[PDB]
């Protein structure tokens, strides 16, 4: 079967609180949930 | 999770606003309230379901 082409191709998520503060123990780790926002990980 | 914000006459339940608690709770306390008046000026509120 043929494809139709692709074309016409169509806040700041902040990881402050991994480089701020004691680090936690594997136990008391501490989680933080990230949404409706642009994260860098690759910057991080 | 409020119902009221995203239909206050459906009655279906959205979640609001999120708390980050790493701690996992067990147990549930209800904490009695109660609000002084006058024996005429006296209310009485609708019991809340667990």
């Amino acid at each position: 079967s043929f494809e139709a082409k692709p074309s016409g191709s169509v806040v700041e998520c902040d990881f402050s609180p991994l480089l701020s503060g004691t680090p936690p123990q594997v136990y008391n780790f501490k989680r933080l949930v990230f949404t409706n926002c642009n994260y860098n990980l690759t910057k991080l | 999770f409020s119902s009221r914000y995203v239909d206050l006459y459906g009655g279906n339940m959205f979640q609001f606003a999120t708390l980050p608690v790493y701690d996992t709770i067990k147990y549930y306390s209800i904490i009695p309230h109660s609000i002084r008046s006058i024996q005429s000026d006296r209310k009485a509120w609708a019991a809340f379901y667990v």
